[PDB]
């Protein structure tokens, strides 16, 4: 049992990335066929979980993938999302105690890099 | 309020001021990672 | 901005600022009445 | 078929009646044993009618009836609602072409007045 992810688009990538770039800890660099997975634990308070992200010049491979407190579970399927041209995000239910991994898969990339805009949110 | 009623709120309205605004109202919170609690693989 | 999308936003976080959001994104539009259209009983 | 109307409130009333009074059309004075029907046409452009409504110092009754273009429809039973504590609101889809009826009642008041503080909008 578990809660499909919502998942949507805005247009408006210029004034994500510049409310971003005002701290240096949102911001990614990821290397040539470089994986990075960001680690997000769930909050007993929280409920559901939001996200969002944005790319500079070019897209990047995204999926997210659940971890149980070793087990785990498919949320979001890795795809190459083009996230430059829109700002991408999405919604998740929590299914429990455990802990989220938010797969950032540059994997197929031989030569460029990527700068990444990521914002994570939770509820109650 | 209604976790379920953010949710399906900021997937119509989103923009930068409704993130800004549910921000205040402590319906969502922005978590800050660092270094670690993140990993990379070739 | 779907209609039933509006309907279900304001229910929840109704305000002086959300009214006036939605106000200005052409969403909900203020409607103005006057001594006619108007009618007084007994 | 008729759609079932929503209706709710919100706490802030002092802030409700300031930006309304800044208009005098908004601003109705119901006499004694007096009802007041607006009647807001309903727009082809239109799918829902919002309302908003409150008293300065006491109750008022206060319901919602739809007329076809002689035939009607309850949409809100007339009821004494306490708008002076809360600013009460509401919502309802259109179900045809035809006009709305706001009845402001205060038919049950021998003496006092009431300084009703209202306002419409619509959709697309
Ligand atoms: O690992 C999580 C994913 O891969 C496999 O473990 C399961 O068969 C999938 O249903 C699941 O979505
Ligand atoms: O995925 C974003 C970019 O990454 C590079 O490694 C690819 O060669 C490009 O074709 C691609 O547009």
């Amino acid at each position: 049992v578990i809660a499909a992810p919502s998942m949507w688009t805005r247009p408006q990538i210029k004034d994500f990335k510049e409310k971003i770039r005002q701290d240096a800890d949102s911001v990614i660099t990821v290397g040539r066929g470089e994986v990075v997975t960001v680690r997000v634990p769930t909050h007993e308070e929280g409920s559901y979980l939001f996200w969002e992200f944005a790319t500079d010049n070019y897209d990047i491979g995204f999926g997210v993938y659940f971890e149980w407190t070793p087990l785990l579970d498919e949320i979001v399927p890795v795809y190459r999302r083009d996230c430059h041209e829109e700002v991408y995000a999405g919604s998740h239910q929590y299914p429990g105690r455990g802990v989220y991994l938010l797969k950032f898969d540059n994997s197929y990339s031989l030569w460029r890099s990527k700068s990444v805009y990521y914002r994570v949110y939770y509820t109650r | 309020p209604a976790p379920p009623a953010i949710a399906d709120l900021l997937a119509s309205v989103d923009s930068e001021e409704v993130r800004d605004y549910c921000r205040t109202k402590g319906w969502i919170v922005q978590e800050k990672i660092t270094k670690e609690s993140l990993e990379r693989n070739v």
